[PDB]
RNA sequence: ACUAUGGUUUUUAUU
RNA sequence: GCGAAGAACCUUACCUGGUCUUGACAUCCACGGAAGUUUUCAGAGAUGAGAAUGUGCCUUCGGGAACCGUGAGACAGGUGCUGCAUGGCUGUCGUCAGCUCGUGUUGUGAAAUGUUGGGUUAAGUCCCGCAACGAGCGCAACCCUUAUCCUUUGUUGCCAGCGGUCCGGCCGGGAACUCAAAGGAGACUGCCAGUGAUAAACUGGAGGAAGGUGGGGAUGACGUCAAGUCAUCAUGGCCCUUACGACCAGGGCUACACACGUGCUACAAUGGCGCAUACAAAGAGAAGCGACCUCGCGAGAGCAAGCGGACCUCAUAAAGUGCGUCGUAGUCCGGAUUGGAGUCUGCAACUCGACUCCAUGAAGUCGGAAUCGCUAGUAAUCGUGGAUCAGAAUGCCACGGUG
């Protein structure tokens, strides 16, 4: 089997990543695992909400990372070598094993 | 009251950013050192260039800076050569090889940071500034803005003064649950002060 | 200024079979300690029983006639209020203050072994010396030595 | 912090393969009390403590924004302060006001 | 008492008293440190430490077995 | 209307 | 519990004694050495010398980078000030109900009306009635969270319905209902009545898990104190310039005869503890998160598995639940402290340290003017981590059980 990871911060971002390996290979009658999102990462940040002399008054902020791992079992040159040369969308990190 | 940024919230119906990257949590304090190193040196450089917003993609060992510009001739120079020094001169400064692109911008006098540049250049022109305003204020709405504000701080038309001036038609709501606003705040960089010049456009169709 | 809050009730609890006993849950609990409080619930009534056995119907005759409130004071502001003004209890305080209005010596010199301490107070609120009495017998003269108005 | 400060902080880091890397077998073992005799290496035992002010004893990770040692979040490597002045902005990619 | 749980010498002030017993006698050597500790070498010696203003002089005997030189200088006023 | 009572705070940039 | 998340030095101001003056951060020109390795003498050290020694990368053979050295000008440098000089920021009243405009009206005008009046409220609200009629911001709904239901979905978690079966979610596969993802329904005085100006309100009835901003979030309209602030920035003017700039060594800022906030612990006996037992959440994590094992009375010193994150170390939440034991005594209580003996870091712990074992033990029994939180998962009480990182907080942010 090939193996590939799909991570980004955009919730959107990370199904256009996943429709250039999934869809292209449903659209040629290819072998697939079905949808599945996997379970979300978060971290949290508490920021002081003035810039000058007061320390109490705060503000939260969040960062949440999606990861999909897709999987293959009908790996092509139209997946497993596209997805390493994705230009038209950006804020993805595709890695990839064999 | 802190009246504090209530539109950072409206980025959540998902949008394209201009600092559009990922990085290790690891790497990031380091990636957010070159994300600001490289902006300062552009905006240096392009200080006076018309340029409405720069967006920041990050490639495999690789940086691609785009600039949107109302004036793309000044950003390029004779040959297109001008450019080339440009992307020269920050191919290091990231620690990976920068790459340079040019966006045309048009409806100019209808951006939230190229009205403050027509402001700008009308305090170096040194004219009225009141009239430069009032001026801002329709021609923004007659190319396309349905409610617009311009507001100036301190030493108001080169003089000894303190102070505040503004002009404002069909509101700019930024608390709101809808209104995409466009927002921006500069100095002019006056013989007689900085002057702080704010600017907020509302154009609808959200 | 125009809070009206429902009023709280509790119903009796089929192991005690009255209302009466259905608050020594609460009555002599602490630190939210409940089932802590339960640990002792109607077995302090048989231990009460080992000091004056006259069996359930007499259990609370005396040891809350004895003690009940019966009036109302302090003053209401309408010029010259240097007076005070008495007036009687609602029967919803029939049972009321008697086990909750006095911690003087208890906070103070603590009140003997915790377990034996029901027995007590139900024996102390029918025995009517020293501790509790100044509180309670003072109304008793306050309302006819300051009456004049009201 | 001030430039001239700016370029301490790079002076700092530069005895790294001078001092700190050819006697770090010795740094493990140089003050351990199961050892032979009061006194073995005293030759030595001083050449990793005769550098000042430029050691790992005074390396600090710093914030990359002010030059300020402390009171910086080492997420970002900067201060409250300007991560506040890039939330206004939209700046930080991934980073969105919400307290869950 | 002393350093990594025995005794400990400073060479290079031992070698500065060596140079310093042909001078003193009644010329005490005078040093700026109080963060040193004594050693038995001391025993005899005429030597001074500061206190930030002038020199206290410092006397060793055997039955001394471990004091810092700011031991036998004091600073602060009190009342 | 709803208790009969409780005095002082230097001239001063000066808006 | 200040600006200022940690003290030998350091971020750092102040002081004394050394050291420099177009300095040196850095740019253009100039210009010799590789960075370094071995090593001795002076000085508090910065620096300043003495004796060996390498010749890398680059190498149009001209000449450069790394790391150092040194010279000239244009210069600047600033661990400075001024907010009674300024763009602003934050503090106050206060989530108070208010600040203001277009046109009409009143007034000689400065100004007012509108924004008042009469019902009613959290509310310039919601209505009625008018010389006003509309409108921007604040208020408020929309928005975020949730009660009870509905609806979609998944891993190494869940497993009803459908099937197989190491008879086990083990496995085809699917979400009964949990958990995590989330999203929707539902609330409009709408509906029946009363009271009223049969207007808005406000209280009962009905349907509801819930009803009259349900309770909590989200937040902060104009504007004053010549508030503080040029230590968050930004800035004009002004100041220092053999120095208030830059570099160094040691002091000092932790000096102490009393005064007060900010807290914290005890002021015991439903208190204290021995032994046996359960469920919350919520965070850290490849010079890191840390189990096992030995040595020792222990801090610790060695040896060292597993973990790359809903998958694996920190790690059997405490009270409450159960079985037992104190000796009535300012208490086996309470902790300021005088002693003995250790662990370890660090240029060094005397001045100015955290932790470990064992001798000793004061004050203290709810507190005076006065100022204080609180209308119920709240009074009370008992529990869990992280930022900072030799050493350092009772603050901060994150979280629960009983009541």
């Amino acid at each position: 089997r090939i193996r590939i990871r799909l991570k980004a911060f955009d919730h959107r971002l990370i199904d256009q990543a996943t429709a250039e390996i999934v869809e292209t290979a449903k659209r040629t009658g290819a072998q697939v695992r079905g949808p599945i999102p996997l379970p979300t990462r978060k971290e949290r940040f508490t920021v002081l909400i003035s810039p000058h002399v007061n320390k109490d008054a705060r503000d939260q902020y969040e960062i949440r990372t999606h990861l999909r791992l897709v999987d293959i079992v009908e790996p092509t040159e139209k997946t497993v070598d596209a997805l390493m040369r994705l230009d038209l969308a950006a804020g993805v990190d595709v890695q990839i094993s064999l | 009251g802190q009246k504090v940024h209530p539109n950072g919230i409206r980025l959540g119906i998902v949008k394209p950013w201009n600092s559009t990257w990922f990085a290790n949590t690891k790497e990031f304090a380091d990636n957010l050192d070159s994300d600001f190193k490289v902006r300062q040196y552009l905006t240096k450089e392009l200080a006076k260039a018309s340029v409405s917003r720069i967006v920041i993609e990050r490639p495999a060992k690789s940086i691609r800076v785009t600039i949107h510009t109302a004036r793309p001739g000044i950003v390029i120079g004779k040959k297109g050569e001008d450019v080339e020094k440009l992307r020269k001169v920050v191919a290091d400064i990231a620690g990976v090889p920068a790459q340079i692109n040019i966006a045309e911008v048009r409806k100019p006098e209808l951006d939230a940071k190229l009205v403050a540049d027509s402001i700008t250049s009308q305090l170096e022109r040194r004219v009225m500034f009141r009239r430069a305003m009032k001026r801002a204020v329709q021609n923004a709405m007659r190319l396309g803005a349905k409610g617009i504000k311009v507001e100036v701080s301190g030493r108001l038309g080169g003089a000894e003064i303190a102070r505040t001036e503004w002009y404002r038609e069909g509101r700019v709501p930024l608390h709101t649950l809808r209104a995409d606003i466009d927002y921006n705040t500069s100095e002019a960089h006056t013989t007689y002060g900085v002057i702080g010049v704010k600017v907020w456009i509302f154009k609808g169709e959200i | 200024r125009r809070r009206v809050i429902g009023q709280r009730k509790i119903l009796p609890d089929p192991k005690f079979g009255s209302e009466l006993l259905a608050k020594f849950v609460n009555i002599l609990m602490v630190d939210g300690k409940k089932s802590t409080a339960e640990s002792i619930v109607y077995s302090a009534l048989e231990t009460l029983a080992q000091r004056s056995g006259k069996s359930e119907l007499e259990a609370f005759e005396v040891a809350l006639e004895n003690v009940r409130p019966t009036v109302e004071v302090k003053s209401r502001r309408v010029g010259g209020s240097t007076y005070q003004v008495p007036v009687e209890v609602r029967p919803v305080r029939r049972n009321a203050l008697a086990m909750r209005w006095i911690v003087e010596a208890a906070r103070k010199r603590g009140d003997k072994s915790m377990a034996l301490r029901l027995a007590n107070e139900l024996s102390d609120a029918a025995e009517n010396k020293g501790t509790a009495v100044k509180k309670r017998e003072d109304v008793h003269r306050m309302a006819e030595a300051n009456k004049a108005f009201a | 912090a001030k430039q001239s400060m700016k370029a301490r902080e790079v002076k700092r880091v530069a005895l790294a393969d001078k001092y700190f890397a050819k006697r770090a077998e010795l740094k493990a073992i140089i003050s351990d009390v199961n050892a032979s005799d009061e006194d073995r290496w005293n030759a030595v035992l001083k050449l990793q403590t005769l550098p000042r002010d430029s050691s790992p004893s005074r390396q600090r990770n710093r914030c990359r924004q002010t030059g300020r040692p402390h009171g910086f979040l080492r997420k970002f490597g900067l201060s409250r302060i300007k991560v506040r002045e890039a939330a206004m902005r939209g700046e930080i990619p991934g980073l969105k006001k919400a307290s869950w | 008492r002393s350093l990594k749980k025995g005794p400990f010498i400073d060479l290079h002030l031992l070698k500065k008293v060596e140079k310093a017993v042909e001078s003193g006698d009644k010329k005490p050597l005078r040093t700026w440190s109080r963060r040193s500790t004594i050693f038995p070498n001391m025993i005899g010696l005429t030597i001074a430490v500061h206190n930030g203003r002038q020199h206290v002089p410092v006397f060793v005997t055997d039955e001394m077995v471990g004091h810092k030189l700011g031991e036998f200088a004091p600073t602060r006023t009190y009342r």
